[PDB]
């Protein structure tokens, strides 16, 4: 178990947001089976109930949509498989 | 003069900043400010991305107050077999990866040696390695062999 800052909560649900586009792009290619595509459709009902959260807890001018955060999410998933900040260099703002 | 340090997530931090400071001291730096070991860190220039250049120095690579620079953490992880030697020339393996410390290492080897872990000191390739630091700092192979050398007292 890792220590984590403050920032982590948003982190993580960006991330998972990143995730979420992942999982829904690889259901496109008939390649997700149907306990898959029941875990997608798992992650994204509460990744919405933890960004209502989420959003009601920070400034109105912080507050983003599930879409917004999905492509923060990719940026930060392309830097962690290339392991190269090119690939992504909006992922290291909140 | 500050250099803003900015992880993934959006997490920063401030390191101060020296003209003729070389990037490997700038990972010690964030080392010792964050708890991510240096040779674990891959940092970079923000906007372009392009990768610091560890024997230059920062201001030399276009660094200045108020610059930042992205760090990417690189765990290795990879657990790989290596020998330890004792004093009597007879090796017992062992399972370590680049991440752990030499101090993990000694706990083994005092184990199996039955030695305690301040009576003796580990070398690779003639140069002794310190407990805090992490085995990845000397560049362990598979299979190769570190020393066991017994102290006096």
């Amino acid at each position: 178990q890792i220590e984590v800052g403050p920032g982590a909560t948003n982190a993580t649900i960006n991330f998972e947001a990143g995730i979420l586009e992942c999982y829904e792009r690889f259901s496109w290619q008939r390649a997700l089976d149907y306990p898959g595509q029941d875990r997608l459709h798992r992650l994204k009902r509460k990744l919405e109930s933890r960004i209502k959260t989420h959003n009601k807890s920070e400034p109105e001018n912080k507050r983003m949509s599930l879409e917004e955060r999905k492509a923060i999410g990719v940026k930060m998933m392309k830097v962690l498989l290339f392991m190269d900040p090119s690939a992504g260099i909006e992922g290291f703002e909140p | 003069g500050n250099l803003t340090v900015k992880m993934l997530g959006g997490e920063e931090f401030l390191v101060p900043l020296r003209d003729s400071m070389l990037a490997s001291e700038l990972k010690q730096q964030i080392a010792l400010k964050t708890g991510v070991p240096a040779f674990q860190q891959r940092l970079a220039t923000h906007p372009a991305g392009t990768v610091l250049q560890d024997g230059i120095s920062l201001i030399r690579q276009g660094l200045c107050p108020g610059s930042t620079v992205l760090l990417v953490v690189k765990n290795s992880n990879d657990p790989l077999s290596i020998l330890v030697r004792n004093n009597k020339g007879r090796s017992i393996a062992y399972e370590v990866w680049l991440t752990q410390t030499v101090a993990e290492l000694k706990q083994q080897v005092c184990q199996q040696e039955h030695v305690q872990a301040d009576l003796f000191w580990l070398t690779f390739e003639g140069k002794p390695m310190e407990d805090k630091h992490q085995l990845g700092e000397y560049g362990l192979t598979p299979q190769c062999t570190v020393f066991m050398n017994l102290r006096l007292r």
